[PDB]
């Protein structure tokens, strides 16, 4: 029936991927299609690339999707039309899928009394959005993602698994239109929710990367740095050489060294014509960072413009304009006076914590402890007969 | 009221909950009065566990909505908050880590019933804990007060220690509440804090 | 038209035409009175406009039949106004016309419609209508089409300390070459104005931002003389727009509205309040923490 076709499959095959259908009709005599599903993944990692992977899917699928979960149908579907060139091939797949699952949730669900089928039309229509996005339909991708949105806040109980395709479909938006901000929280979503059991290969992992990192240095309002060394995806990718630079010009925004800044961007402006047409913003985002780091570690909460000329090492009239952009963006928040030369920040912004920052914090409630006990003292004291 | 429960020490997320009492528990009372509907379960305390977080599930399952959590201290040896409120909810959480099962604290108030009232007054004989009458008892107050802001702040410096010496994982919400501590800090030698000393001549 | 005798020509057909009949239909008294405005522009009688347009009711215009009709009578009614150098009205007419089905729906007939509306939305001086009119725009795609357009509606929109010379430059050859906009002889004041408006945007920047500023370090921000920036502080003052005190003698300019004694005693509760609020949350959170740890 559907031996043959496994077969001629299997000879079209490599050597080293023999065993995996060997393995297929081994578990389909037993009759435990829940170990087919478990060996198939594995065979569609390392057959993406042959184009074997189109066919094969098919066979099991239009079979078992009621034998199997519906997470096995779309992880196959996902890795399928992965690589596909063709969008009006791979649209058709989707609808067809999408049409099964529908009439699947009013018959087997009565007779089990068991199993959903509902939650599979949810992650297919992510997938449709995927597709616009790829044929340059940006716009039209844009109204099914605000449709399934909506279909989401209906739940009360939203997966990992399904939201997780869905924040992705919509960080690869943003980065076609080259918006940096909405890309990078939108991301960070995206990498904080990420699945244990990926569909993400290591080569997936540098080119999601460097989307992550360019965000970041190239933003106006990110200043939460310390989110890339608390996700793998770019923290133990730094030994390659294109990602030896990139993770050094991330340690020289966040320390405040204006000659480690220098030495690094000379590189990068002649190689890379996306941090060369934005050097001006990139530029002004070091100096920035300087002013709310300086004031918050001490206690004071305002600066002269005499130390800001010294810490950005730049005119006290450039001193003007930077101090007013960081009101305007909302990194601070206060009173400019050049009568005075003072500027008094009433806000710092909130940031990513690292840990000389949480010493200063430490230092500062030990001198506070310290008043409250002997305001006390006095007072114990006096009138310590009297309380009557 | 109580319900029929069992409790294991050998690993402590093996219980026994009995749902069918709950079932005519529901039945009965809604007849005595019909303002009483399943709004959460209280657990006896004195503590949080981890493992009422999986009973919880139990709980989120019987009624259609978040349910309380109710921490009833019996034991008593916090000298405030007898009474803390929980609700389990969902939120993607700092760190770079998962959507994950959490409890978060909301205000845990008395305003009391009037029918409660009554009988609360009348067994008191006392002359309150606090209760802010005359001067004599403000007076008390105000150091007590003292007392309490320095005993709340010094958890927070054993927080901060254990941080960046003993590995407790760092959490941004409790460093960036401090920030906000910070910002509405009064600095001395400002037009705020001159006008205090004025007015202090003043009354 | 053609005799000296236009205007004497025009005036006797209003007076016919300004008294409704009913042997006429409702299709024909509507089209033929937006005819006789424009007769009243050839006159130079800009009264005589208003009343006609107002003849005529709105509410008539919303009905599809009507439709045909109800571009030609915005169209019209703009030029009346912009004449009378309205600004705000002018905007909010066109912005009529931009959401007629007709000109949303070939992808061509839209596109001068919303260009025209950044400029007199712009040349409007303040106002709080001024704030829900433009971060309408602002939120359309269609202001994604086109590239001039997205760049000269946000630097009027948003916070920025800029000056003449640098926006003057940016848009110097790109709008002279648009008429019924800055193209035309009397609209060389409606450029002339594009100054005095980027200067009335600084003031409102200059005043959150900064509490007191040098009186000379402002003027060459304005981009003008001490006397002429001194007045153009005064009107602001007076529509409420800023407070701010300035001296002659270039000591300073405080722009400021000066605190009381009980409003800093207010705001320094306030401070000492919510603080505590802070503390007794935080010490919540770190039992919690610890224990799933």
């Amino acid at each position: 029936e559907i031996d043959t076709i496994l077969s001629t499959l299997r000879m079209e095959a490599d050597p080293s991927l023999h065993p995996l259908f060997e393995q297929f009709e081994k578990f389909y005599e037993e009759k435990l299609w829940f170990q087919l599903s478990e060996s198939l993944t594995k065979f569609f990692d390392d057959a993406k690339s042959t184009p074997l992977r189109l066919r094969l899917y098919d066979n099991f699928v239009s079979k078992f999707y009621d034998k199997i979960n519906q997470l096995s149908v779309v992880k196959y579907l996902l890795a399928s039309l992965k690589d596909s060139k063709d969008f009006d091939e791979s649209l058709k797949y989707l609808d067809d899928l999408k049409a099964q699952f529908q009439e699947l949730d009013s018959k087997k669900q009565r007779n089990n009394g068991s199993k959903d089928h509902g939650d599979g039309i949810l992650l297919i229509d992510s997938e449709i959005a995927r597709t616009y996005l790829l044929k340059n339909d940006l716009v039209k991708a844009r109204d099914l993602l605000d449709d399934l949105e909506k279909t989401l806040d209906k739940k009360d109980s939203i997966p990992l698994r399904i939201t997780n395709s869905f924040y992705s479909t919509n960080s690869q938006y943003f980065k076609f239109k080259n918006d940096f901000n909405s890309f990078y929280y939108t991301s960070l979503l995206y990498l904080s929710t990420l699945e244990p059991s990926t569909s993400i290969t290591l080569a997936e992992r540098q080119q999601l990367a460097y989307d992550l990192s360019i965000s970041a240095l190239l933003g106006d309002k990110i200043y939460n740095f310390g989110e890339l060394l608390h996700h793998p995806i770019m923290e133990t990718i730094v030994n390659d050489s294109n990602y030896d630079w990139l993770f050094q010009l991330l340690n020289a925004l966040t320390v405040g060294d204006f000659d480690k800044f220098d030495s690094l961007i000379k590189v990068q402006i002649s190689k890379i014509p996306i941090l060369a047409q934005h050097e001006s913003f990139l530029r002004q985002k070091i100096c920035l960072m300087t002013l709310i780091e300086t004031v918050f570690v001490k206690n004071i909460r305002m600066l002269s413009f005499e130390d800001i000329s010294k810490a950005t090492h730049l005119p006290k009239d450039n001193v003007e304009h930077l101090v007013m952009r960081a009101i305007s963006l909302g990194l601070l928040k206060g009173s400019i006076d050049q009568v005075n030369e003072l500027v008094t920040i009433s806000w710092v912004q909130p940031r990513i914590i690292s840990g000389d920052q949480i010493t200063k914090m430490k230092d500062r409630l030990v001198e506070w402890n310290d008043q409250v006990e002997k305001l006390g003292k006095k007072m114990e004291a006096r009138g310590q007969s009297i309380w009557v | 009221f109580a319900l029929p429960f069992e409790e294991d020490e050998k690993n402590s997320d093996v219980w026994f909950l009995d749902h069918n009492y709950i079932e005519n528990m529901n039945e009965m009372c809604k007849k005595i009065n019909a303002k009483e509907k399943l709004i959460g379960w209280y657990h006896s305390g004195p503590k949080l566990r981890a493992s009422d977080l999986k009973i919880n599930e139990l709980f989120k399952k019987y009624t259609q909505n978040n349910p309380l959590l109710l921490i009833v201290d019996v034991k008593q040896q916090g000298v405030g908050l007898p009474t803390d409120a929980y609700v389990a909810i969902e939120q993607v959480k700092d760190d770079g880590t998962s959507t994950e099962k959490t409890f978060l604290h909301l205000p845990c108030t008395i305003e009391a019933e009037e029918a409660e009232e009554i009988g609360v007054e009348h067994l008191l004989r006392d002359v309150r804990d606090q209760a802010a009458g005359g001067l004599s008892i403000r007076l008390t107050n105000q150091l007590k007060s003292l007392k309490g802001l320095q005993s709340k702040l010094k958890d927070v410096v054993e927080y901060l220690d254990k941080v960046i010496n003993k590995e407790l994982p760092i959490n941004h919400t409790i460093l960036g509440k401090l920030q906000d501590v910070f910002n509405l800090l009064p600095n001395l030698g400002t037009p705020d804090d001159d006008e205090i000393d004025v007015e202090n001549h003043d009354r | 038209k053609e005799e000296g005798k236009i205007d004497e020509a025009a005036d006797i057909l209003c007076e016919l035409q300004v008294e409704t009949y009913g042997s006429m239909e409702m299709s024909e008294k509507i089209q033929f009175i937006l005819e006789q405005m424009e007769l009243s522009i050839l006159k130079g009688d800009y009264s005589q406009a208003t009343v006609l347009s107002r003849k005529i009711l709105k509410k008539t215009f919303k009905n599809p039949k009507y439709e045909s009709l109800k571009l030609e009578y915005y169209n019209l009614l703009v030029k009346i106004s912009l004449h009378k150098r309205e600004y705000l009205e002018v905007a909010q007419y066109l912005q009529e016309i931009y959401q007629t089905d007709a000109i949303k729906s070939d992808e061509a007939k839209w596109k001068p419609v919303l260009s025209h509306i950044v400029y007199f939305l712009v040349l409007s001086p303040y106002g709080n209508l001024q704030n829900d009119l433009i971060h309408k725009i602002q939120n359309d795609n269609n202001l994604k089409k086109l590239e001039s357009q997205e760049s000269l509606v946000k630097l009027f929109t948003t916070n920025e300390l800029m000056r003449w010379p640098i926006v003057q430059k940016t848009y110097e050859p790109v709008l002279n070459e648009d008429d019924l906009a800055f193209g035309g002889e009397a609209n060389k004041h409606h450029w002339e104005d594009l100054q005095k408006r980027v200067i009335e945007h600084n003031l409102r920047v200059i005043s959150e931002y900064y509490s007191r500023i040098t009186l000379l370090r402002l003027n060459e921000l304005l981009d003008l003389t001490e006397s002429q920036t001194e007045t153009y502080i005064s009107d602001l003052v007076n529509q409420g727009i800023i407070y701010a005190k300035v001296n002659r003698p270039a000591k300073i300019v405080n722009f400021e509205k000066p605190k009381n004694s009980s409003q800093l005693l207010n705001e320094w509760s306030h401070n000492v309040d919510e603080l505590l609020e802070h503390i007794e949350t935080i010490g919540h959170l770190i039992t919690k923490e610890e224990i799933m740890h």
